[PDB]
């Protein structure tokens, strides 16, 4: 997964869960994406689905 | 099974949007990015009970998706979870609105915009959208939203989350009833 192309200004809600490195399961890529972006790249990828 | 309830197919969760049927053929809608492709839609994410093959998607552009039931047994109420929906319309601004969804469950607010742009990216753009305060997060899309007993639209997608509040776009189920000639009940 690669958050080279965002942020972006909205999201599809499906539900393909991927664990942050702040220990969060987030909803989908979009999502998580969105989320590392706001943390300035501070938020990293732990694993694919939930935590 | 009703409106909200969780669907999965091969890939991962959304929601069931409105059952609706065409003579004697039972299907239910759901959002295009959902359908689009998945073949086979369960029940539970076991995916021991089998609803039915997706028949039809479309997204980008529209965001809407008709999947075509093959189980004979399961109920499939005209309900979303236990309200009853007789009817569609189309949204006007300052309409309440509902949403149920299979993360959030029920949430309300109203309809702020009408034919609305959403640029999910990668060339990804749906068009004539309606634009909400309501809000919706991951395993919601294809949800329903509705009015009364009216149906509204199918969750698409926003920005924002539950807790802080967000805006939810949807696609208009008007234009879904229409395209593949189906109606609630």
């Amino acid at each position: 997964v690669d958050c080279s192309e965002y942020p972006k200004p909205a999201c599809t809600h499906e539900y393909r869960p991927l664990c942050g490195s702040d220990n969060k399961t987030y909803g989908n890529k979009c999502n998580f994406c969105n989320a590392v972006v706001e943390s300035n790249g501070t938020l990293t990828l732990s694993h694919f689905g939930k935590c | 099974i009703s409106g909200g309830d969780a669907i999965y197919s091969s890939t991962g969760r959304c929601s069931l949007g409105f059952n609706v049927r065409s003579g004697s053929t039972y299907y239910f809608l759901t959002a295009g990015h959902c359908t689009d492709g998945a073949t086979t839609w369960w029940a539970n994410s076991a995916r021991t009970t089998v609803l039915g093959t997706t028949s039809g998607s479309s997204f980008p552009n529209n965001d809407y998706g008709i999947v075509r039931y093959t189980n004979t047994t399961i109920p499939k109420d005209g309900t979303v979870g236990g309200q009853d929906i007789t009817s569609a319309a189309n949204a006007t601004v300052g309409m309440a609105v509902t949403r149920r969804g299979s993360t959030t469950g029920t949430h309300s607010g109203s309809v702020t915009a009408l034919n609305a742009t959403v640029n999910y990216g990668g060339g990804d753009v749906v068009y004539g959208m309606i634009r909400t305060n309501v809000c919706a997060e991951p395993g919601d899309s294809g949800g329903p939203l509705y009015s009364g007993t009216r149906a509204i639209g199918l969750t698409s997608g926003g920005s924002g989350n539950c807790s802080s509040g967000g805006t939810t776009f949807f696609q208009p189920v008007t234009e879904a009833l229409s395209a593949y000639g189906v109606s609630v009940y």
